[PDB]
């Protein structure tokens, strides 16, 4: 069906919807924790 | 089978409370009152005694 | 008879030529691991 | 059948380093600290103590896998400050806080016990 | 009351939190409390009995119980025959592992072949009982019970009483588990995503009623068609014990100690450990024995058989275009032959 | 030099629990403290059982499981005792373990309750906490239990039997001023025992600059250690882990250069 | 010359060329590319494929019975 | 005996499956192409 | 189809055999595609 | 080779040749006695 | 091309399946080369016309210069070429996309590169692919005016049967009968 066969499912899908809401704000410490789990991260913290 | 030594959730000792719990029930205590009398405040520990089945008593009926 | 041996799902052709039991294969229960990559499989040491 | 020994989560097997330091090539003044047989206990306090250092730009830790017993701590400091120096100062600050906490808890016990 | 379920229960009341904690309970998986398991939570015994009979039938052929010496007896295996007692029977209280001989049986050769009983490869237990008697045929008859203790592992099946089965995906210690302000950690964490599609609302009501039962000290009544019991009534009772009326509690992350933003539905639920344990299903094959007729890997886990690479698996590899791997599975790894 | 300056207030101190408040700490330090109460406070527990006779209805390792969970007095002897892995002796010795004996025969018609009071230690400093008594097994007439056990040092990170706590209540921001938890209907939620709010309001006003600074504890003791000893042992043990870590870090820094 | 088949290497040719070359390397065949700290025969074959140094000719059989011989260097690798 | 344990070129060592080993990992019924996919082996300490 | 006031261009039968014997092999090729497409796409599923 | 009778609980020495049967009550179900070898249980 | 499309899609459904996503490729070019939609473009309209003509020759499905090969090549890429022409037209390249010369040259390269990657690979077991592609959906089909559908209908199509379970005949009225219920 010329489309992906696997996607984001269950927790990650339910959480990514909450995560990308307009009113989700992360503190400096919270952000640095998440970037630890980003294998492709360039090591540069973006401007908040 | 036998009263677990510790509460599964928090690790409080409950294996010294089964006989006391039975005695309190013999004294017309309600189950909730008997658990309170024994100091089991967290409902995890109350679960241990309130739901225990003492099958070891049945097993002692069979001759060794 | 000979005819019975060759026909059917469990017959000689379908059961032993089109499909067959193989060496170097393992089977066990599967559990989630969000810390693996999509292209990784966590394997017990006993199977390895 | 495949159950690891319970002690394997806090005991180092022979030839295992408790902590190793690896420079982070992506950005300057960044090092990765791989600590063996440690969990969120030390990872969280070290990370939170580092975030209190104004010269630390990035502080973060992770347990790469719960079945493994490693914590990776990533520290990035300012050019005039070393990640290793930040790490040592963070532990001394934690040790000072814990030692002070021990002394003040002992006094509290004595006051409570006395009356 | 009439099923005698109280007298012979088949489960444990578990503090169950319905939460997405670390992703290890997704897709009908379960997070278990390692500390609770260390305290006997869902610990079980597996008893397996082996029966062996020595029968003499034939002009000079007979079977006896004895320790088969590698020289005297023809048949032999790489197992260990040292555990056997002089009478060919292992003794109670002896630890036995895979490839161990529990019954030493020798059949006189027309010197003598070995028909000794080998303990199941996966099984690793302790000989519990060794019963010897005469069977219905009058021949000497031995039954040996091997006792193995099964501590809940990752991969063991657990179900509530509402069709919500799931294997254990990971076990966290008490400090790693999320806790309430009272220090209560869940024994089991199930994913919230198991509830919506399945619509096992009775699971949520049992958890709410279980919380009231444990706090009140009364066994709750969940008889189906009972107007005297409503969710609102149960919720009102729960409020009287200092809990949120809907069974939610503020939980703290065990790794960081921070309050979780969402309050977690947590309470006692009766779970049951299912017979299906991973250690009874894990099976690995790497050049095992082959069957006589087809000269292909044997069948069955107990026979160290190979997994079937069936037509569907073959059709799949054709679509992949992996001609060589298809040749490995269907020729090289099954029955390579020359004519 | 950015160390915190924590203050301690002990609210309640009994033989079973210690209730205290820590102020001016980070949440990570407060959480690591409770997390050490449970997993890294050493005590002495039975970890080696050798059963000579067991005619009871409970199989051998059923009994051994209970023996391990029986709390033993560990208040001061635990510090003296060495870890059997660290000790240079054979399997066991008095400097790394405590020997226990249990020899009960039932010959009366009345059921015989084998309790922790029937466990006899070779060292008076390490005894079952109950000496009601914890029930190990019930014996029928003609049944006996004869075993010897060795209790060794350990902490909860290995097995829950070395966890000295019976529940560590931990709390902060009882009025939810930081909004670390968002209540869909705050009016529906019971007030915390440490809540300083009036009956009319359910939440403290949001504090944009607030941080978790005050933490409430209720460390209940299984009995192996006094509740105040668990806290002190945790604080020194957590400090030991950090000091041990820094020694390794010093070598690694020196080795690289 | 006079080739009608695609100038690109197919995914099936890449899979077999790499697998076949890896076995040759694993059997002590000379490595056409310069390797630095590479010991896996399959990774070495990948370097040769990228360098277009695999000494293998792919013979593509056409339905009519004829074939076209392509050098691995001639074909366009997907990467 | 180490003499028989001495390796020389052309020998094959049937070594244990290790991290990064490529395996085919299948769930039945095998209905389409994604029912059998290749995975890199990661060794983890349990039986699933 | 031969009936008056009946469109002989769009009037179609869902019976594949009827199409073959009336319209030919190419018509049934198209009709077979449409009928198979109907069952696949009936529930919104898409196949290339 | 001591055998405990399944009914009267009497230890009986039976060789590999003599029939298996209680000396006292003649019961036909025997049980091997617990091995003298002592197994070590971790109390976990 | 517009009239050819009307024949191919009489229903007027413009949704098609084609190799290269031209609209996203243009979007990528705008971001890569920082195209400013407000400013006038430096891309000559003729370069668009000539560039697309050159691109069409590079996208070859049926190679060969003989008339039979040329016609098949024209037919094989007819739909894509129509889509390519109606997207990379000079009017639109200057009116909404506003691509520059550098961006357009990159765009032509991407279409060629992505189109060649879309060509079916010799040795592809497309029959097995089709069987699984039409069989996997069957595992989610239901079983049973009313017309047979789902698995039971799929069987009738592949088990071609003299007597279908629910034979039917869709009749379309030709003259005034179509628009008059009484006459229908
Ligand atoms: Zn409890
Ligand atoms: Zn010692
Ligand atoms: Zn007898």
């Amino acid at each position: 069906s010329n489309r992906p066969v696997m996607g984001i499912v269950q927790d990650t899908l339910t959480a990514v919807r909450k995560f990308t809401k307009r009113d989700v704000f992360l503190e400096r410490g919270e952000v640095m924790n998440l970037l630890m789990f980003l294998s492709t991260w360039d090591g540069k913290v973006p401007q908040p | 089978m036998i009263i677990p030594v510790r509460c599964f959730t928090c690790g409080k000792i409950v294996g010294n409370k089964w006989e006391a719990y039975l005695g309190l029930l013999q004294a017309e205590y309600t189950e909730g009152d008997a658990l309170d009398a024994l100091g089991l405040k967290r409902y995890c520990c109350r679960r241990m005694l309130l739901a225990h089945v003492d099958l070891i008593e049945k097993l002692l009926n069979y001759a060794p | 008879s000979l005819k019975q041996r060759l026909k059917g799902k469990e017959g000689r052709v379908r059961g032993n030529l089109m499909g067959k039991r193989v060496d170097f294969s393992a089977r066990t229960v599967i559990t989630p691991d969000p810390n693996l990559s999509i292209d990784q499989v966590g394997v017990p040491r006993s199977i390895a | 059948m495949n159950a690891p020994p319970a002690f394997e989560s806090f005991l180092l097997f022979e030839g295992e380093k408790k902590i190793t330091i690896n420079k982070d090539t992506k950005v300057p003044n960044a090092c990765l600290f791989t600590i063996n047989k440690e969990d969120h206990t030390l990872g969280n306090i070290i990370k939170s103590q580092l975030l209190k250092d104004p010269q630390v730009l990035f502080a973060g830790y992770k347990v790469p896998h719960p079945l493994e017993h490693k914590i990776i701590i990533r520290v990035q400091t300012t050019p005039d400050y070393s990640p290793q120096e930040a790490f040592t100062n963070a532990i001394t600050d934690l040790i000072s806080e814990l030692s002070l906490l021990e002394e003040r808890f002992r006094v509290a016990i004595k006051d409570k016990q006395e009356g | 009351e009439y099923l005698r379920f109280r007298e012979l229960p088949a489960g444990i009341n578990s503090i169950v939190a319905i939460a997405s904690y670390t992703g290890y309970n997704q897709e009908d998986s379960v997070i278990m409390n390692r500390s609770a398991v260390d305290r006997g939570f869902f610990r079980s015994v597996f008893y397996r009995s082996y029966k062996e009979q020595e029968s003499k039938k034939g002009f000079d052929q007979e079977e006896v119980f004895e320790k088969p010496t590698r020289e005297t007896c023809q048949g032999m295996r790489h197992a260990i025959y040292d555990k056997l007692d002089d009478d060919g029977l292992i003794a109670p209280g002896v630890r036995v592992s895979g490839d161990d001989v529990i019954i030493g049986k020798t059949v006189t050769l027309p010197t003598k072949r070995d028909c000794s009983t080998f303990l199941r490869t996966s099984e690793t237990g302790i000989v519990d009982q060794v019963m010897v008697t005469l069977n219905q045929e009058g021949y000497k008859f031995c039954k040996i019970r091997v006792r193995s203790v099964r501590i809940p592992q990752i991969g063991d099946k657990f179900a509530s009483r509402h069709g919500q089965k799931g294997t254990c995906g990971i076990q966290y210690r008490q400090e790693d588990m999320p806790f309430t302000c009272e220090g209560i950690t869940p024994d089991i964490i199930i994913n919230p995503h198991a509830i919506p599609s399945r619509m096992t609302i009775g699971h949520l009501i049992e958890c709410l009623q279980g919380k009231v039962s444990a706090n009140k000290g009364e066994i709750g009544d969940a008889t189906p068609f009972n107007d005297a019991v409503n969710v609102q009534k149960i919720s009102n009772l729960l409020s009287d014990y200092g809990y949120h009326l809907r069974g939610n509690e503020v939980l703290y992350n065990g790794f960081t100690g921070r309050k979780i933003t969402s309050q977690i539905f947590i309470g006692p639920t009766y779970y049951q450990r299912l017979k299906h344990m991973v250690d009874d299903k894990i099976h690995s094959r790497a050049r095992g024995p082959i069957q006589i007729l087809n000269r292909q890997p044997m069948e069955g886990r107990s026979r160290d058989g190979g997994l079937r690479f069936g037509e569907m698996e073959r059709d799949c590899q054709i679509a992949h275009g992996a001609a060589q791997f298809l040749r490995e599975r269907l020729f090289e790894a099954s029955d390579p032959y020359q004519v | 030099p950015y160390a915190n300056q924590p203050t301690v207030r002990i609210t309640e101190l009994t033989d079973e629990n210690v209730k205290f408040i820590i102020e001016n700490t980070d949440l990570a330090v407060a959480n690591s403290i409770r997390r050490v109460f449970i997993a890294e406070v050493p005590i002495i527990a039975i970890d080696w059982v050798q059963i000579d006779a067991n005619s009871s209805v409970l199989h051998d390792e059923f009994i051994a499981h209970r023996l391990g969970l029986i709390p033993l007095t560990s208040d001061d002897i635990v510090d003296k005792l060495q870890y059997s892995r660290d000790c240079t002796c054979e399997e066991f010795c008095p400097e790394c373990s405590v020997e226990f004996t249990l020899d009960v025969r039932c010959n009366e018609d009345q059921t015989r309750h084998v309790t922790s009071r029937d466990l006899i230690s070779n060292s008076p400093r390490v005894i079952p906490v109950t000496s009601d008594d914890i029930l190990i097994v019930k014996l029928r007439k003609g049944q006996e239990l004869r075993l010897r056990a060795y209790a060794k040092k350990g902490f909860g990170k290995e097995h829950a039997k070395w966890n000295p706590t019976a529940g560590v209540a931990f709390e902060y921001d009882p009025d939810n001023a930081l909004r670390h938890t968002v209540y869909p209907k705050p009016e529906e939620w019971p007030k915390s025992e440490y809540s300083e709010l009036d009956e009319d309001e359910s939440q403290a006003p949001y504090d944009p600059n607030g941080k978790p600074e005050r933490f409430y504890y209720n460390v209940e003791s299984c009995g192996s250690l006094r509740p105040e000893t668990i806290v002190l042992s945790a604080l020194s043990g957590l400090k030991k882990k950090l000091s041990d870590l820094q020694t390794q870090l010093s070598h690694e820094i020196q080795s690289d250069v | 010359q006079k080739r009608i088949t695609t100038p690109y290497m197919t995914k099936y040719e890449r899979a077999r060329v790499l697998g076949t070359r890896a076995l040759q390397i694993a059997m002590c065949a000379p490595v056409m590319v310069e390797l630095e700290g590479e010991t896996d025969p399959l990774l070495i074959a990948m370097k040769e494929l990228k360098a277009r140094k695999i000494p293998i000719i792919i013979r593509r059989y056409l339905p009519d019975g004829s074939y076209e011989d392509w050098g691995v260097d001639e074909l366009i690798i997907s990467d | 005996k180490p003499s028989d344990l001495h390796l020389q070129t052309g020998y094959k060592v049937e070594r244990h499956m290790c991290d990064g080993d490529i395996v085919i990992f299948n769930r039945q019924p095998t209905l389409h192409k994604m029912s059998m996919m290749g995975h890199r082996v990661r060794i983890l300490p349990w039986s699933t | 189809l031969s009936e008056k006031d009946v469109d002989p261009v769009r009037t179609t039968s869902n019976d594949i055999v009827e199409i073959f014997t009336v319209l030919g092999i190419e018509a049934v090729r198209k009709a077979l595609e449409r009928e198979l497409y109907h069952v696949i796409s009936f529930d919104g599923s898409y196949v290339n | 080779m001591i055998y405990i009778c399944g009914e009267c609980h009497t230890e009986n020495e039976i060789k590999s040749r003599d029939p298996i049967r209680c000396r006292e009550c003649g019961y036909r179900i025997m049980y091997k006695k617990r091995t003298k070898r002592l197994v070590v249980f971790d109390a976990r | 091309d517009r009239e050819v499309l009307r024949v191919i899609f009489p229903t007027g459904d413009s949704k098609v399946v084609l190799p290269c996503n031209l609209l996203r490729m243009i979007w990528n070019a705008q971001k890569i080369f920082h195209i400013n939609p407000r400013l006038p473009s430096d891309l000559h309209p003729i370069k668009v016309v000539e560039g697309v003509k050159e691109l069409s020759k590079k996208l070859v499905i049926v190679n060969g210069d003989d008339p039979l090969s040329r016609q098949a090549q024209e037919n094989a890429t007819l739909l894509f070429n129509i889509h390519l022409r109606s997207t990379l037209c000079s009017r639109r390249m200057a009116e909404e996309f506003r691509l520059s010369g550098e961006a357009f040259d990159w765009l032509l390269g991407e279409i060629e590169s992505k189109f060649n990657q879309a060509i079916a690979h010799p040795g592809e077991m497309v029959g097995a692919l089709a069987a699984q592609s039409l069989g996997e959906p069957a595992t989610q089909m239901t079983l049973n005016k009313n017309v047979t559908l789902g698995v039971p209908r799929l069987k009738e199509l592949i088990n071609i049967s003299k007597k279908p379970k629910t034979p039917s005949l869709t009749v379309f009225l030709l003259g005034q009968s179509a628009r008059d219920a009484e006459r229908a």
